[PDB]
C-alpha cells in the first residue's frame, strides 16, 4: 500500500527498495516571444532514484534534446521517468534489483506500472510523505552534473557521503530529509548555515562539508530553526 | 411463434421472459409462456417470492430445441429442461393452448427493444462463455464469478468472457508503452477485434450478452465485463466508423431499458464520465450522449 508516518521504518529494512522523484525532469523557464506571447525554453533535468538505506543515488540526467520536436511534455516526462528507471532495473543484476519502487508522486504509478510489466514482482508504492527531493538541485555538485551535461548521462553518488560509518540509515535518511527541507524552503539561508565557517571543507568525492559529530547537531539544529522560522515568516505566528 | 411451458408452479416466483415480467402465486394454475418470437435468444428468469437472494435463469433458443420448466423441489428452483419427444410435446402444448393457461409473450408490433439488446448474441457464443454442453440452454445466476474475477473460484460454473486488462502485457506493446496505454487502438483493432473477436459482431455479442447479464441477475463481474468492453473503445482513437455507429445505438437501447431505480449500482460513473466526455469517442455517441443527460444527468 502507500508509505506514511507509520510504516516508515520499513525504508531501513534489508529489503532493496528505491524512491524516484520525477519533479526535476522536465524544468522550463517561462519567457515572452519578440510579439509578446509566453514561451518555455527547456532546461536540463534529472531523475532522482535513491536508496534510502544505503544512500546510493542514481542521477538520470535528462538532456533537452530528449523533448525536441515532442508535445505534451509534462506527461511526457513521466512516461521518460518510468522508461529510464525500468531500464535502469534491467541493467542491474538480479539480486541488486529493488523488490519496491515508492514513486512521490501519484502520477508516476500508472506509468511505472506500464513499464514494469515485466516485474511482477516488483511493487509500486506511492507515498502520504510530502519528501522534499526536488531540492536535490539545491545541491551545487548535483546541479553542476546536469547543467553541464551535453547527452544523457547517469552519474552514480553516495547521498549520505561517509555518515554511514558513524550513524545508522535511519538518523542518515532524518539528516537528509532535513537539509533538503531547509534548503526547498530558503536555499540562501540553508547554504549560509552549511558553508558559514571556512575550516569545515566539501571533500572533493563528497556532496557536504566534513562536520564532526558535534558540529552536525549544531548543523541540524540551525536547520531546524530555519524550518520553523519560514514557517512563522510565511504563517505570520 | 414458439412456447416454453411448465408442469406447474408449486412455489410464489416472478418470472420474467426478455424485458417482461409476471407474478405468479403458489399453486396458481400456471403452463407456461406462448408466442415467443422466433429469430432471437431468449432469457426466461426467476425471483422467488420467499428468498429473493439468487436470481437466476436460462438463456434459450427456441430454433435449437423444445425447451421446458419444471420445479424442482429438491434443488429449490425452477429448472430448464429440453424434451426429445415431439408429438406429446405439442399434443399437451395444444391442450395448454386449449385450455388458456399461458401467458403470450406480450411483444408490441411497434416495439424493436429485444432485438435491439440481442442483435449480436447468438447462442453459440452464449454456450461458450457458459460452459455446461450436455444443454443447449444455458444456466446463469446473480453470484457466479467471471475467470477474470477468478484469477484474482469453482471453474465449472464460471463466465468464461474474454479477459480484457489495460495494464498487462497483451495491452501493451513493449516500446509502446505510453502509446498504448493512452490510445488503446492496437489492443481493439489488433489484439481483440482482429486476434480473439475475429469480427466486432462478435465483440458486440459479448458486450451486449455481459449488460443484460448485469441487468437481469445482478451479476456483478457481468456488470465489470460491459463496462470494460465500452472503455475499450471509447480509449481508442481509430476506430472504425461503423463500429462508432453501432456502438451508439447498442448503449442507447441498454440506458433506454434500464430500471431508473438500478442506475446507482450498475453504471460505473468514471466509464461513462470518461467516454463521453473526456474519451477520444467523447462526440461519437450522440444518441447515447442525449438520452444519458436527459435520464442520469446526476451520475455527469
Ligand atoms: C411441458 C408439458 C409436458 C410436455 C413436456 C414434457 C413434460 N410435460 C408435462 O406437463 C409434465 S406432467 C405431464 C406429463 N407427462
Amino acid at each position: 500500500g502507500a508509505m506514511n508516518s507509520s510504516n516508515y521504518a520499513e525504508l531501513f529494512n534489508n529489503d532493496i527498495k528505491l524512491f524516484v522523484d520525477d519533479t526535476n525532469v522536465y524544468r522550463v523557464t517561462v519567457h515572452k516571444t519578440f510579439e509578446g506571447n509566453v514561451a518555455t525554453k527547456a532546461i536540463n533535468g534529472c531523475i532522482f532514484t535513491l536508496n534510502p538505506k544505503t544512500g546510493h543515488l542514481f542521477l538520470k540526467i535528462i538532456h533537452t534534446s530528449v523533448w525536441a520536436g515532442q508535445k505534451r511534455l509534462s506527461q511526457l516526462a513521466k512516461w521518460k521517468t518510468a522508461e529510464e528507471v525500468s531500464a535502469l532495473v534491467r541493467s542491474l543484476p538480479k539480486e541488486e534489483q529493488p523488490k519496491q519502487i515508492i514513486v512521490t508522486r501519484k502520477a508516476m504509478l500508472d506509468p511505472l506500472e506500464v513499464h514494469m510489466l515485466d516485474f511482477p514482482n516488483i511493487a509500486i508504492r506511492p507515498t502520504e510523505l510530502r519528501l522534499p527531493f526536488s531540492a536535490a538541485m539545491s545541491i551545487d555538485k548535483l546541479s553542476d552534473v546536469v547543467m553541464k551535461a551535453t547527452e544523457p548521462q547517469m552519474v552514480l553518488f553516495n547521498i549520505y557521503d561517509d555518515w554511514l560509518d558513524r550513524i545508522s540509515s535511519y538518523t542518515a535518511f532524518s539528516r537528509l530529509t532535513l537539509l533538503l527541507r531547509a534548503l526547498k524552503t530558503n536555499e540562501e539561508s540553508a547554504k549560509m548555515i552549511l558553508l558559514s565557517d571556512p575550516t569545515i571543507t566539501i571533500k572533493s568525492y563528497h556532496l557536504w562539508p566534513s562536520f564532526t559529530d558535534e558540529q552536525w547537531i549544531t548543523i541540524e539544529s540551525q536547520m531546524r530553526d530555519l524550518i520553523l522560522t519560514e514557517y512563522g515568516r510565511k504563517y505570520n505566528v | 411463434m414458439n412456447t416454453v411451458p411448465f408442469t406447474s408452479a408449486p412455489i410464489e416466483v416472478t418470472i420474467g421472459i426478455d424485458q417482461y415480467s409476471f407474478n405468479v402465486k403458489e399453486n396458481q394454475p400456471f403452463h407456461g409462456i406462448k408466442d415467443i418470437p422466433i429469430g432471437h435468444v431468449h432469457v426466461i428468469h426467476f425471483q422467488h417470492a420467499d428468498n429473493s437472494s439468487m436470481r437466476y435463469g436460462y438463456w434459450f433458443d427456441c430454433r435449437m430445441g423444445n425447451f421446458y420448466i419444471q420445479y424442482d423441489p429438491k434443488d429449490g428452483l425452477y429448472k430448464m429442461m429440453e424434451e426429445r419427444d415431439g408429438a406429446k410435446f405439442e399434443n399437451i402444448v395444444h391442450n395448454f393452448k386449449e385450455r388458456q393457461m399461458m401467458v403470450s409473450y406480450p411483444k408490441i408490433d411497434e416495439d424493436d427493444t429485444w432485438y435491439n439488446l440481442t442483435e449480436f448474441v447468438q447462442m453459440d457464443k452464449i454456450r461458450k462463455i457458459v460452459r455446461k454442453d450436455e444443454n443447449q440452454f444455458s444456466y446463469v445466476d446473480s453470484s457466479m464469478t467471471t475467470v477474470q474475477e477468478n484469477e484474482l473460484s469453482d471453474p465449472a460454473h464460471s463466465l468464461n468472457y474474454t479477459v480484457i486488462n489495460f495494464k498487462s502485457r497483451e495491452a501493451i506493446r513493449p516500446g509502446h508503452e505510453m502509446e498504448d496505454f493512452l490510445d488503446k487502438s492496437y489492443y481493439l483493432n489488433t489484439v481483440m477485434l482482429q486476434g480473439i473477436f475475429k469480427n466486432s459482431s462478435n465483440y458486440f455479442g459479448e458486450l451486449q450478452f455481459a449488460f443484460l447479464n448485469a441487468m437481469f441477475f445482478g451479476n456483478y463481474g457481468s456488470s465489470l465485463q460491459w463496462h470494460a468492453m465500452i472503455e475499450l473503445i471509447c480509449s481508442s482513437a481509430t476506430v472504425p466508423k461503423h463500429m462508432l455507429d453501432k456502438l451508439d445505438e447498442i448503449l442507447y437501447y441498454q440506458i433506454k431499458t434500464l430500471p431508473e431505480q438500478y442506475s446507482d449500482i450498475l453504471l460505473n460513473e468514471r466509464v461513462w464520465n470518461i467516454c463521453l466526455y473526456s474519451s477520444f469517442q467523447k462526440n461519437s455517441l450522440h444518441n447515447t450522449e442525449k438520452i444519458m443527460e436527459n435520464k442520469y444527468p446526476e451520475l455527469l
